[PDB]
């Protein structure tokens, strides 16, 4: 029949913000929280284990696009599990797939993100030295899945009130599988403009994990100044503002250029000449500054790795490689292959979250 | 504004050095 | 490549 008329002979549907929350009689007492162009997040009250929690309502079943972010993101989750990534505790949609309009993802609530806290605080080295250190734990294990997060930023760091910090937001994840070549096959528009790696931009479609790396040293710059280090206003004038802080690209840095448009524009660029950090961050601590300046690297394939980076001096009081886990069984070259129209992918996404489904009984 | 010493994570490394 | 032409696009 009808849940929600189910739901509703308790208390049932609830509206946020124009949105109607049908998440049934176990979840009550919804409150905004954000929202992106097809989804909303929302705190929320779980009557059973009497706790709140944070659920997010998906719509993507009017775009393929959409669809296929919904399924890997719902895909990766599922088979993560580590400390500083959020999980997904439950999944509600219709029985049917064919009343499937909305798919509901509950997950762990968090007070706050890091881009809520720099607008109002300015953070102690040792704050800054923990929160990036667990933020590359996290990224360790995600690259170590063969996934790219590819949206890292500050607003995808949540935080609670005890300094914990969890990556959320894995939409714009995907699996590449290290053994098969994705140059030219992964997708273009991929990461915020102020995290976007260099060679996003310059080599489309041909990037690799490095672009998570790039974007954990704007984050981390943030930090240092509450201020974005590359505000570029597009994607020129992005290309503009990384090369104001890093300079004119050497020749071995304009090598690793596969796009020789690209290069060929970059070589047609007036020289300008490298800033020191010291000088744009001057009370920064120093040892935060050379990795700042390693994982901030023009090339990409000398870029700091994620488990490099947590061996430099600066988090040497958190290193801890026996206690910085792995995936038990990454992501292989199957798990990329969903250039599918949207209503297999709906189907594959029913599919997917049919074990949350009332009386599953496996 | 309720900004280490109650954090699990931490509270681990610390424990071993 | 459709949002990354690096041959300028008139202004
Ligand atoms: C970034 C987010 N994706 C996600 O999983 N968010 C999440 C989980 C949370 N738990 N506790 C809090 C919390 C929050 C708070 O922002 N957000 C999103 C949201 C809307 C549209 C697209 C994408």
């Amino acid at each position: 029949a009808s849940m929600a008329a189910a739901a509703a002979a308790g208390a049932g549907p609830e509206m946020v913000r124009g949105q109607v929350f049908d998440v049934g009689p176990r979840y009550t007492n919804l409150s905004y929280i954000g929202e992106g162009a097809y989804g909303m997040v929302c705190s929320a009250y779980d009557n059973v284990n009497k706790v709140r929690v944070a659920i997010k309502k998906i719509s993507p079943f009017e775009h393929q696009t959409y669809c296929q972010r919904t399924l890997r993101e719902i895909k990766i989750l599922l088979r993560f599990r580590h400390e500083n990534i959020i999980g997904i505790n439950d999944i509600i949609r219709a029985p049917t797939i064919e009343q499937m309009k909305d798919v509901y993802i509950v997950q762990d609530l968090m007070e706050t993100d890091l881009y809520k806290l720099l607008k109002t605080q300015h953070l102690s080295n040792d704050h800054i030295c923990y929160f990036l250190y667990q933020i590359l734990r996290g990224l360790k294990y995600i690259h170590s899945a063969n996934v790219l997060h590819r949206d890292l930023k500050p607003s995808n760091l949540l935080l609670n009130t005890t300094c914990d910090l969890k990556i959320c937001d894995f939409g714009l994840a995907r699996v590449a599988d290290p053994d098969h070549d994705h140059t030219g096959f992964l997708t273009e528009y991929v990461a915020t403009r102020w995290y976007r790696a260099p060679e996003i931009m310059l080599n489309s479609k041909g990037y690799t994990k490095s672009i998570d790396i790039w974007s954990v040293g704007c984050i981390l710059a943030e930090m240092l100044s509450n201020r974005p280090i590359f505000p570029g206003k597009h994607y020129l004038d992005q290309l503009n503002h990384i090369l104001g802080i890093l300079g004119s690209p050497s020749q071995e840095d304009l090598n690793c250029i596969i796009n020789l448009k690209a290069r060929n524009y970059l070589l047609s660029l007036p020289h300008k000449n490298k800033v020191p950090w010291n000088r744009l961050f001057p009370n920064a601590d120093s040892k935060a500054l050379d990795l700042l300046d390693k994982m901030l690297t023009f090339n990409p394939h000398k870029r700091i790795e994620v488990e490099q980076a947590l061996a430099h001096p600066y988090l040497e009081q958190y290193y801890d490689p026996s206690d910085e886990p792995i995936a038990e069984a990454p992501f292989k070259f199957d798990m990329e292959l969903d250039d599918l129209p949207k209503e297999k992918l709906k189907e594959l996404i029913f599919e997917e979250t049919a074990r949350f489904q009332p009386g599953y009984r496996s | 504004m309720q900004l280490l010493d109650s954090s699990n994570l931490a509270r681990r490394r610390r424990r071993r050095r | 490549p459709v949002k990354f032409i690096f041959p300028p696009p008139p202004l």
